[PDB]
């Protein structure tokens, strides 16, 4: 492939650096077009610029915590952290968030991997060796109420048990509702006046419960997971303007009031170099 | 002596012609389409009304004036009430449609004066507080009125700060969506087609705006001495291939 | 049972490995795709479509102002603006080709710098802008600046002027990130002859400037932007 | 090799080698030869 | 193949011991040239001694520290060695480096191998078990502040999470700027009378950055961590005289003052055995 | 499922072994190879170049 | 000795996942199918059956 | 496979929605057997309702 | 590939793809068609 | 049998079995013969 023809004085009256763009077109001039060139190859294919490339890599999309220790008392599993959830959403964290909503409408499966690391604060004579469980409760389905629950027998519920410090790992097709994930969303769930607004609306996937199997040693163990997204087989329609200001809230486009200027005053005059 | 310049679009029982036209952009390069069966989901059989909705409907005029920050309009919102295209929509529980838009200022030789005219697919709108504020219904329905960025913050309202496109983005990106620009020294006027663009085959017509067309002042308008310092801006939209489907009591919907 | 011996790095979890893993959900049915038009496959495919590059910076807090490059009638030899070739900051840095240049490490190739005129139609002008190649300071008069590549424009009914900044480099890559052993020049723009405003007409007029990638750019090793960061996860 | 049965369970895809940009960057109805006037 | 020839006495006009070593040639001479031989063969290829070989194996290339500890108020992460990094650099040990400067440019792909120790100097009442984090701050990116950043986030970054006492192990393409590495670099970055001198200015290629993913447990744990770098694919040109003083700068030829004389003094004359 | 045995050194890092690794920056694109005079190949190549001898080593 | 690599989620149990498993009970024979009315292979065979609805809820 | 046939007005003598459930069948009436509908495809097969999949995990 | 000699040992089954909703659906002893009057 | 896409990934490379010192101890202009003359 060349990168560059070999091309010699011109003396025209046919001028390709002189176009109207208020036609919204980019017309594809090259360095040819104006200078002298010699040719040159590409040695190139912008392979790692592809879409599948670009979303392809895991990604920290959510860190939570649990920890295991006696029950015995507690009114709120749940608020104990003798349990959690994350009510799956990949807009939380804004690393990966940023990248995704350079498109409109992205399709793609998912690899999930769960790290999950203990810690023990506070005295302890040894380590225990525990093991997580973690349950996706789809939409319609009965919620753990506390850390031993019916639920936890997730018989139709797809659920993995992997121990902490290890590492969990599968896939997920895509379970979009339509044909693609709304990156964006200018509309409402019905003709309401007060209903909300966004996609926050039309991303209702359920949550991801996990839990401690293992019953209570005399310490206390501090465990924290972090869910790890890998977009596999990606497609991605119709790309936008990046994000400028910062994030506020998870679905919402909301930027913090009183935020700074984004693009970079100059030291010096518009003719400084 | 065809020139990219002058143009005829008749659509149904209505024409319009510019002698200064700057080409036209189609969305991604497509046209409008029907349908196709192998898309479908819903099994209704479609409506088609044909040539007495997809005709030009010419909003109300604004005014361009030194002041202006630009103007926004939801569709197929901006066209709820007109004619029969309105009446389909209230009445179907789903409707599809692609629009032929028309943006008009015309000025003088000694006018200057720059216009962006864009076309943003999924335009979910900001709230001006901040945090996880939502932006009422009311706010994002406008109707022919559109939403003035010179306007002051109301409650409940979106944000209408221009050089981030009422969603954290930076004006200067725009370009990045079908757009034209109308520049008085070249330009009168703008027109871009735009074919149906959804994550699903067809929708609602009132829950869901698919696309926000936008006019900004980006080179002000200056006008010659002593010469009345503002130009009126028209649009003129028309849907075109326009579905209904889902017919029966018609919808009720907020204010 | 199969002899097997495991090597350094079982158990791993690298991020950018891409390996098979079980269905959580076997035998689920995915909802049909349906066409949408705009599907992106390449991220140059779109870094070359120009946007605006707010090249008037002087202000002091976002406005739509740093768009409009002005110009003055009657100057004659003088200097419209000036700018190093830094795509991954300042001005480049938030147009849509200096943030995607942001999430790569190394960037090569021709850039397409162009100006449209926006001034009445009765007013006329020429302008020369030149690119000056690495190893010469930003230039100081056109003289100095007409040395380098360059090209006249004369504003006529053909808004826009194209300019091309060629590939002029000696190691084949350039970093992102300024870098000085990697650096790529200097772009400025002066009067050629001057702009002249008809009778009846007053003041400033302004250019908008653009910037895309030529099909000649390579990006490549991706890395992280410094464009977005957080302190705390967000909640709904 | 693929060990699972299903789609979902493969690696990344392989690339494109689509690439179009016309879709973006010519978006006009009627045709721009570059050489040629932009406005005629 | 033979070794030697078989060849019997000599009384010439041609003469190929005789040479003018001012022509810059080492002219190939054998044991047959002057003295009779028999046949023997040569019986070996050569094979370890390639330049593949002679830089294909692992070599130590850069040893640091990082600790689990609680953060709570600590003002500078990085100075608590909370976290660290290493700007990744091949000069730092001198066992690999002089190797390498065997040559001018060189080119290859590296393969990296991380082991982890830890090491619990003072009072402990067991070995937690630490999740360690290699993460490449490519140049141009958010360099972690903390421990637990949105830069750890790595969502285009790569990453790896391995446990302590485990070893992680990965390669990487040749990432050089130009067609290949520079050994040495008789330049600057620009032509400035201030600016430093070497390679130094043009490998600039980020750091590597570590640290531990679970919080911290009662007690405090050394993680120590030990970088070991393989050439693969290797392409070496221009060889160069050895070096013989000792090093005292990563990417400056620079020797110590007062050093040792390098050449051994003989114990007794020239005539000396 | 298949049964596997894992034998003695499994786990074990031997500086010298030659295996595959997954590569940390996927589909990325090393510069073109130009052309340099000088290419070594076997240190034999170089050790037949003759050098001079400090043989006066009585300093 | 074939040299591997283990990846991550190796060891995990997904209650999803469906893989061979050796056999307790190698080589017993089970008993023989005999014909039985009413085999049902969809869940989508039997909600084509209509049954009714209390649609009277108000007790 | 058809999830639905195209099928327009009708006027008949054959009325496919009147039925006597006392005799115990479901009979397979359709959309299409009551409004006028368009085509559409399944895109479907109904794989995760098999009863090998029901109790299979 | 069975690495088991048992076939309790192999995996899940496969989808029936069988499918056939008459013998719950329409287990009448005469034929109804749908479109002719129910009782003659 | 590579199961890595990457080349990186790929073992070491096998032994070039090139081996040609001539670059190295003869890079004389015009070629001199053993046995002949080293000045003529
Ligand atoms: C946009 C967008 C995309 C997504 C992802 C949605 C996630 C779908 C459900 O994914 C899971 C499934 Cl199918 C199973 C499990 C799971 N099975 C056993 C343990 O976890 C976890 C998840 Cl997140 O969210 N917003
Ligand atoms: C000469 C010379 C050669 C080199 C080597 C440069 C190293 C290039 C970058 O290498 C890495 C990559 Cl691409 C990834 C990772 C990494 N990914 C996940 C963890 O670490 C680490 C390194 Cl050193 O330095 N001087």
């Amino acid at each position: 492939t060349v990168a560059s023809i070999s091309s010699g004085p011109k003396h025209t009256q046919k001028v390709p650096i002189l176009t109207a763009n208020e036609t919204g077109a980019t017309m594809p001039v090259l360095p040819s077009d104006s200078i002298e060139t010699r040719t040159t190859y590409m040695h190139f294919n912008g392979s790692e610029t592809d879409v599948e490339c670009f979303l392809g890599r895991a990604a920290c999309v959510h860190v939570t915590e649990i920890q295991n220790k006696d029950a015995t008392g507690i009114d709120n599993h749940r608020e104990a952290k003798l349990f959690n959830d994350w009510k799956i959403n990949l807009s939380s964290l804004v690393q990966l968030r940023k990248k995704l909503e350079l498109f409109t409408y992205v399709r793609f499966d998912s690899e999930y991997t769960i790290l999950a690391t203990a810690s023990q604060p506070d005295s302890a004579n040894y380590s225990s060796n525990l093991v997580v469980q973690a349950m996706y409760v789809p939409p319609g389905a009965p919620n753990p109420k506390e850390w031993d629950d019916y639920t936890w027998q997730s018989a139709s519920n797809p659920s993995v048990f992997f121990k902490v410090g290890d590492t969990s790992r599968f896939s997920v097709p895509y379970v979009g509702l339509a044909s693609a994930y709304n990156c964006f969303y200018d509309g409402y769930s019905h003709d309401d006046a007060e209903t909300q607004y966004g996609i926050t609306v039309l991303n209702h996937m359920g949550s991801m419960a996990f839990r401690i199997v293992n019953e209570h040693d005399e310490h206390k163990t501090l465990v924290k997971i972090r869910v790890y997204h890998r977009a596999k087989h990606v497609e991605a329609w119709i790309p936008r303007a990046p994000r400028a200001l910062p994030y506020t809230s998870i679905g919402r486009t909301n930027y913090p009031k009183n935020t700074e200027p984004v693009i970079k005053k100059r030291k010096g005059d518009i003719k400084s170099y | 002596g065809y020139s990219d310049r002058v143009q005829q679009i008749t659509l149904g029982n209505s024409t319009i012609t510019t002698q200064e036209a700057a080409n036209a952009v189609v969305c991604y390069a497509e046209w409008p389409e029907y349908l196709p069966d192998v898309d479908a989901s819903d099994v209704n059989k479609t409506s088609k009304p044909d040539t007495s909705v997809c005709r030009f409907y010419t909003l109300d005029s604004k005014t361009w004036t030194t002041g202006s920050k630009g103007w926004c309009w939801k569709l197929p919102d901006a066209l709820k009430d007109m004619g029969v295209f309105g009446q389909n929509m209230f009445f179907h529980s789903l409707g599809r449609s692609g629009y032929t838009v028309h943006v008009q200022c015309n000025a003088t030789k000694f006018h200057s004066g720059c216009l962006l005219v864009v076309v943003i697919p999924e335009h979910q709108l900001a709230s001006h507080e901040g945090g996880n504020v939502s932006v009422k219904y009311t706010f994002t329905h406008p109707g022919e009125r559109g939403i003035d960025l010179s306007s002051a913050n109301e409650v409940g309202g979106p944000v209408k700060d221009v050089v981030y496109n009422m969603n954290g983005t930076l004006l200067g990106n725009l370009l990045i969506f079908p757009h034209q620009f109308i520049n008085l020294r070249t330009n009168n006027t703008a027109t871009i087609v735009i074919p149906y663009i959804n994550s699903v085959p067809i929708d609602s017509m009132t829950r869901h705006n698919n696309v926000s067309l936008m006019v900004i002042p980006i080179a002000p308008l200056t006008v010659p001495t002593g010469a009345t310092p503002s130009l009126p801006i028209t649009v003129t939209i028309a849907p075109m291939c326009t579905e209904f489907s889902g017919i029966r009591s018609k919808s009720i919907v907020p204010q | 049972g199969l002899p097997t011996t495991t090597l350094p790095g079982s158990g791993q979890f690298l991020t950018t490995d891409d390996r098979q893993s079980p269905s959580a959900l076997p035998n689920y049915e995915p909802t049909p795709r349906i066409h949408i038009p705009g599907k992106v496959h390449n991220l140059l495919e779109i870094i070359q479509v120009d946007t605006l590059i707010p090249m008037n910076n002087t202000h002091t807090k976002d406005e739509v102002n740093s768009y409009l490059i002005p110009l003055n009638a009657n100057r004659q030899n003088e200097q419209v603006f000036g700018t190093n070739l830094f795509i991954g900051d300042g001005v480049f840095k938030t147009t849509l080709l200096g943030e995607i240049v942001q999430y790569y490490t190394h960037w090569s190739g021709s850039l397409r710098f162009s100006l449209m005129y926006t001034g009445p139609a009765l007013s006329s002008a020429k302008l020369i802008l030149a690119y000056t190649p690495p190893g010469a300071r930003g230039p100081q008069d056109r003289r100095e600046a007409m040395l380098g590549t360059h090209v006249v424009w004369d504003i006529g009914l053909q808004s826009t002027i194209v300019m091309t900044i060629p590939w002029t480099s000696g190691v084949q890559f350039r970093y992102t990130d300024p870098d000085t052993y990697t650096s790529a020049g200097f772009l400025s723009c002066w009067y050629q002859t001057s702009l002249i405003l008809p009778p009846e007409t007053t003041g400033q007029v302004y250019l908008l400037s653009f910037i895309s990638a030529c099909p000649d750019f390579k990006l490549r090793l991706m890395k992280d932007t410094q464009t977005i960061s957080q302190t705390v996860a967000l909640t709904e | 090799i693929n060990y699972y049965k299903d789609a979902a369970s493969t690696s990344s895809a392989g690339q494109s080698l689509s690439m179009d940009p016309s879709k973006f960057t010519e978006p006009v109805k009627d045709l721009m030869l570059k050489g040629a006037p932009a406005l005629n």
